């Protein structure tokens, strides 16, 4: 009927402009189709990820491009230093949390459900935790406790279903737990935690490694060499 | 970006 | 004061917005510095250039994916308006800045006074443009886009061959930016490898004499006219 | 994109 047809197109202009690397544009039209009111297919869950990660990855190094010239310059280096450099990396921040902000707000009105089944909920629940990550990578104070919080209880949900539903290779698992353990190093100053959690996830599925197919096999190691690159660099030195 | 660690992301 | 200190501070926003790759942000900051009245020094003009070049340099390439996509959408699918609509949203938008660039161009840019670089390089903008609304005009409308493209180009042309030695970046970018509009847009592809050759052949023989200042930047336009000529007489 | 010739702009 009208709102299949709706989504539909939808759907398919997200791809045109995955096409045309217009990603605040796929992300509109994803988040239109999600606004229909039906559940993401598998595919359509990586359109809505992979459009909000490019605007928001924009942003996150737009902001880090301005905090490093705002260091130097309020260090005398630039000697005379003006706002503009504050005032600009302040609209960057502002633009960053209203994306954030949006996609929050989309996953607690229409995607994270008890139903689906359990790749479906940890998919999201870990998104939850990856946006309240990324607000708490510019976030002070008072402000970026909540939302260490918030992120830390959105992985934590997430954790509790794959390590109860999920094998241990499974890629979304992995994935997971390896945002969670960057969580944990970058954004909690918890490196203890991180190397742990790092090292039980590569263990535990390196455990089942033959038991994969070819493809599962990729798709798993993949992620693993993520993995190993942090801990090799959280381990060897600071 | 700075950093050396990554994200399933990138 | 309330001028000078704005303009400073949109100028060195927009080198930050650069620096981030901040391309929209930095074209509307220097957009704003334009309208403060003060003419642009080479560093400032550049700013102005990079900013606009990589907002309509996304549309356009947008613009390229979707009109091949449109172009196939009926031989295999696709079948509805999605591409055709997303198509003309895009060309709304790419319209709509190549219009902004133009009107600040007539507006405040291009003057009858000023070096002969200045007015070569804002002229060649404005050839650049209109070239770029070229690209996307379907009709009636596309000859005087056309023809407007061509007068500002040829405009551009006869203050560089007047003012500017054969081997000036400017001139020699100038050139380059001509010969494609000849063998794109004109669909003259003699006109463009006539000036195109023109061009290198004639810049070659100053090349024992150019400084080391232009050294870098003519030779890398010199590849580029090379290039496209090994291309267009190929083929 | 599909174009092969190139503008002074992509430098």
């Amino acid at each position: 009927g009208a709102m299949a047809m709706e989504r539909a197109s939808l759907i398919q202009k997200a791809k045109l402009a995955e096409q045309a690397e217009r990603y605040e544009d796929m992300a509109a039209f994803m988040k239109g189709a999600v606004e229909k009111g039906e559940e993401l297919s598998c595919e359509e869950r990586n359109l809505l990820s992979v459009a909000y990660k490019n605007v928001v990855g924009g942003q996150r190094a737009a902001w880090r491009v301005l905090s490093s010239i705002e260091q130097k310059s309020n260090e005398e280096g630039s000697e005379e230093k003006g706002p503009e450099v504050r005032e600009y990396r302040e609209k960057v921040e502002t633009e960053l949390q209203g994306v954030c902000d949006t996609v929050l707000g989309l996953l607690d009105s229409h995607l994270i459900k008890e139903a689906g089944d359990a790749e479906s909920r940890v998919f999201y629940l870990k998104m939850k935790g990856d946006y309240y990550r990324y607000l708490a990578e510019v976030a002070t104070g008072d402000d970026k406790k909540r939302i260490i919080d918030s992120a830390r209880s959105a992985y934590q949900e997430a954790m509790d279903i794959s390590k109860k539903e999920m094998p241990p290779t499974n890629p979304i698992r992995l994935g997971l737990a390896l945002n969670f353990s960057v969580f944990h190093y970058e954004i909690a100053n918890s490196p203890e935690e991180a190397i742990s959690l790092a090292k039980t996830t590569f263990d535990e599925a390196m455990a089942d490694l033959h038991t994969l197919s070819e493809d599962s096999y990729k798709d798993s190691t993949l992620i693993m060499q993520l993995l190993r690159d942090n801990l090799t660099l959280w381990t060897a030195d600071n | 970006n700075y950093r050396r660690y990554k994200s399933v992301g990138i």
